[PDB]
C-alpha cells in the first residue's frame, strides 16, 4: 500500500561522490516509479536484463538505488561491458544487470563559478573494479617500484580528483545526476511490487 | 584454507612507530580490501582499520594502515601502554564460494617496565585437605617483571623432584606478572620432611619462603 | 545502542549439539549481514560464515559445510548458530559480528570488514564435569611489618574451567588476587585465591571465600580462620 521512497533519492540536496557512491535499499512498498519524471528530461534512461514496459507489472525481492554525479561523457560508463574510469576504478555494473539507469543534467545545482570540489572521481588502481565493488580507500598510488611513503610526488599521485565543476562548461563536462534501479530476485517472498501488482 | 602471515610477536617502546605485516595470497590481499583488529585480553575484536586504510569513528589517528601487492601492513605510531594487545588482520578469498581469512595475529608488547622482583607466598597444607589422606603445598608468585621465572622446590635441602605443578606466566592488572606453583604429597611425606621451600629464581635473583611441618600448627 | 548481545556459556559432550544465540539492537537487523568467528583457547580467529538476515541465504566455510547451520528470527532480531556433531576440537569462545557494509546484495556481496562485535558465547566440549574441592589457606601466625596477613583459598581437582572466587558475597574485593589454574598430569585444574588483610583485622572480620563451578552447578563457601 505505501509507496516507495523513490523521490527522497532523486531529490536529494547533494549527492555522492562516485568513488564514495550511495546505495539505498528499497524494500516492503509499491514502485510506482512515475514519482521520479518530476526531474526533467533525462539524459538517459536505459533498462538491462528487463523490459522497459513491465518496470511498474513486476515484483521484486528488493530494488537498490545507486546514486552519485559525474559528467556528460561519462554517463556512458555506467552500463554493462562498458570500461573507462569511471567503470574501471569507480562504479563498476555486471554483466548480467538486472534493472535501469536515470541521468539527468544537474549543473545549475552541482556547479559554482568558482568550481565544485567536493564531486571526486578515483583516477588510479591496481586492478578494475569488481561488479557493485566500491572503493574509498585514500591512499597515494605507487606507479614505479619506490614506495611513497604516504606522500604524493614522482610516481605517487593521489588517487582521488576532483571535476572543478563550473557553469560555462560544455555538456560533455558539466554535473550529470545517476541514479542506478537495482532489481533483486532471490528465493525469499516479494517485497516491492508495481502498481498493476 | 588460505591462510595470512603474520609475525607472531612484535615490541616497541612507548611513544614508537611499530609495524605488523600481513603477508596473503592474489586471491585474497591482491584482489580485496585488508581490515585490521585490535583484541584485548578477554575482549572482543574491535575493528581499527577497513578499506586498506580507513579507521573507524573513534579509532586514534596513530594507527594506520596499508596495502601493496599481495602484503599488507598496520602501523602503530606513538606506542602507549594500552596498545599492547593481539593484532589481527583479515581480507576476503576469492577462491571456492569466498570466505573471510583471518591472520594468525601477532602479540604486540610495549616494553620499558622496570624490573620487580618476584614477591612470594607459600602455604602448608591445610588441616581440612590432610583429614583426607592428602596435602597440598600452594606457592604463589606475584608483582615481577618480566614474566619469566623458574621454580625450584626444596625439601630438607633435598630437591623434589615429580609432583610440581607450575603455571605460565600471566598479566595482572598492574602490567606486571603473576605465577603459581603447587607441590602434591601424601601425608605421609608431609610427616617425614621436616621442611619444604620455594625457591623462585628471576633475573639471576631468588626469593625463598619456607614451612616446616609442625603438628597441631 | 547498537548493540550484539549473545546467549550464555555452554557445556556440551562430544557428539551433542549446540544452538548459541546473538540478538540485534540499535539498528534495523536485516540491514547488515552477520558473521560468524570462533576462536579456540590460546588461539586465532576463525571465519565460520555468514548470513543474510533479510533472506536466510548463507554462505558456510567449507570446514564447517555440513555440521553447522545458520538461521534468522527477524521477529525478535536474533541471529541462531547450531554446531551438530560437538568435537573436542570445538571447545572455543564463539562470536557474532556484524557485516560493516549496509545494504548488501547477497549476489554481488563485498566484504570489508565486522564493526559491530558481540561479547562472544563459550562452548566447551568435555565428556565428564567434576566438581572442585575447596580448602582453606589459613594466615601465617608471623605477623610481618606493615600488619598485613595473607588468607588464601584453595581450589582443587575441578574440571573443565572455569570457576570464580569473591569474598564475603562480594563485600570484601580490596587485595583480592585470584591466580589463573594449573592444569595437572591428572588432567584436572587447580586455583587459589588469596586476599592481603590487616592483621588487626584477623579477630573482628569474618573471612570467606564463595566459589562457584558452574560447570558442575556447584556454590561453596568456606571459612579462612585464623589458624595455626
Ligand atoms: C526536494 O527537497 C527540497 C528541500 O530543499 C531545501 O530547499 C531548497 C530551497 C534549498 O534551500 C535546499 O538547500 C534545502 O535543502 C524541498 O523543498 C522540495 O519540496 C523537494 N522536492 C519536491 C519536488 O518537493
Amino acid at each position: 500500500t505505501n509507496l516507495c521512497p523513490f523521490h527522497e533519492v532523486f531529490n536529494a540536496t547533494t549527492f555522492a561522490s562516485v568513488y564514495a557512491w550511495n546505495r539505498k535499499r528499497i524494500s516492503n512498498c509499491v514502485a510506482d516509479y512515475s514519482v521520479i519524471y518530476n526531474f526533467a528530461p533525462f539524459f538517459a534512461f536505459k533498462c538491462y536484463g528487463v523490459s522497459p514496459t513491465k518496470l511498474n507489472d513486476l515484483c521484486f525481492t528488493n530494488v537498490y538505488a545507486d546514486s552519485f554525479v559525474i559528467r556528460g561523457n561519462e554517463v556512458s560508463q555506467i552500463a554493462p561491458g562498458q570500461t573507462g574510469n569511471i567503470a574501471d576504478y569507480n562504479y563498476k555494473l555486471p554483466d548480467d544487470f538486472t534493472g535501469c539507469v536515470i541521468a539527468w543534467n544537474s549543473n545549475k545545482l552541482d556547479s559554482t563559478p568558482s568550481g565544485n570540489y567536493n564531486y571526486r572521481y578515483r583516477l588510479f588502481r591496481k586492478s578494475k573494479l569488481k561488479p557493485f565493488e566500491r572503493d574509498i580507500s585514500t591512499e597515494i598510488y605507487q606507479a614505479g617500484n619506490k614506495p611513497c611513503n604516504g606522500v604524493a610526488g614522482p610516481n605517487c599521485y593521489s588517487p582521488l580528483q576532483s571535476y572543478g565543476f563550473r557553469p560555462t562548461y560544455g555538456v560533455g563536462h558539466q554535473p550529470y545526476r545517476v541514479v542506478v534501479l537495482s532489481f533483486e530476485l532471490l528465493h525469499a517472498p516479494a517485497t516491492v511490487c508495481g502498481p498493476k501488482k | 584454507q588460505s591462510v595470512l602471515t603474520q609475525p607472531p610477536s612484535a615490541s616497541g617502546t612507548p611513544g614508537q612507530r611499530v609495524t605488523i605485516s600481513c603477508s596473503g595470497s592474489s586471491s585474497n590481499i591482491g584482489s580485496n580490501t585488508v581490515n585490521w583488529y585490535q583484541q584485548l585480553p578477554g575482549t572482543a575484536p574491535k575493528l581499527l582499520i577497513y578499506s586498506n586504510n580507513q579507521r573507524p569513528s573513534g579509532v586514534p589517528d596513530r594507527f594506520s594502515g596499508s596495502k601493496s601487492g599481495t602484503s599488507a601492513s598496520l602501523a602503530i605510531s606513538g606506542l602507549q601502554s594500552e596498545d599492547e594487545a593481539d593484532y589481527y588482520c583479515a581480507a576476503w578469498d576469492d577462491s571456492l564460494n569466498g570466505y573471510v581469512v583471518f591472520g594468525g595475529g601477532t602479540k604486540l608488547t610495549v616494553l620499558g617496565q622496570p624490573k620487580a622482583a618476584p614477591s612470594v607466598t607459600l602455604f602448608p597444607p591445610s588441616s581440612e585437605e590432610l583429614q583426607a589422606n592428602k596435602a597440598t603445598l600452594v606457592c604463589l608468585i606475584s608483582d615481577f617483571y618480566p614474566g619469566a621465572v623458574t621454580v625450584a622446590w626444596k625439601a630438607d635441602s633435598s630437591p623434589v623432584k615429580a609432583g610440581v605443578e607450575t603455571t605460565t606466566p600471566s598479566k595482572q592488572s598492574n602490567n606486571k606478572y603473576a605465577a603459581s606453583s603447587y607441590l602434591s604429597l601424601t601425608p605421609e611425606q608431609w610427616k617425614s620432611h621436616r621442611s619444604y621451600s620455594c625457591q623462585v629464581t628471576h633475573e639471576g635473583s631468588t626469593v625463598e619462603k619456607t614451612v616446616a611441618p609442625t603438628e597441631c600448627s | 545502542q547498537v548493540q550484539l548481545v549473545q546467549s550464555g556459556a555452554e557445556v556440551k559432550k562430544p557428539g551433542a549439539s549446540v544452538k548459541v544465540s546473538c540478538k540485534a539492537s540499535g539498528y534495523t537487523f536485516t540491514d547488515y549481514f552477520l558473521h560468524w568467528v570462533r576462536q579456540a583457547p590460546g588461539q586465532g580467529l576463525e571465519w565460520m560464515g555468514w548470513i543474510n538476515p533479510d533472506s536466510g541465504g548463507t554462505n558456510y566455510a567449507q570446514r564447517f559445510q555440513g555440521r553447522v547451520t545458520m538461521t534468522r528470527d527477524t521477529s525478535i532480531s536474533t541471529a541462531y548458530m547450531e554446531v551438530s556433531r560437538l568435537r573436542s576440537d570445538d571447545t572455543a569462545v564463539y562470536y557474532c559480528a556484524r557485516d560493516n557494509e549496509r545494504y548488501q546484495m547477497q549476489n554481488y556481496y563485498h566484504y570489508y570488514g565486522m564493526d559491530v562485535w558481540g561479547q562472544g558465547t563459550t562452548v566447551t566440549v568435555v565428556s565428564r564435569r567434576l566438581p572442585p574441592s575447596v580448602f582453606p589457606l589459613a594466615p601465617s601466625s608471623k605477623s610481618t611489618s606493615g600488619g598485613t596477613a595473607a588468607l588464601g583459598c584453595l581450589v582443587k581437582d575441578y574440571f573443565p574451567e572455569p570457576v570464580t572466587v569473591s569474598w564475603n558475597s562480594g563485600a570484601l574485593t580490596s587485595g583480592v588476587h585470584t591466580f589463573p589454574a594449573v592444569l595437572q598430569s591428572s588432567g584436572l585444574y587447580s586455583l587459589s585465591s588469596v586476599v592481603t588483610v590487616p592483621s588487626s583485622s584477623l579477630g573482628t572480620q569474618t573471612y570467606i571465600c564463595n566459589v562457584n563451578h558452574k560447570p558442575s552447578n556447584t556454590k561453596v563457601d568456606k571459612k579462612v580462620e585464623p589458624k595455626s
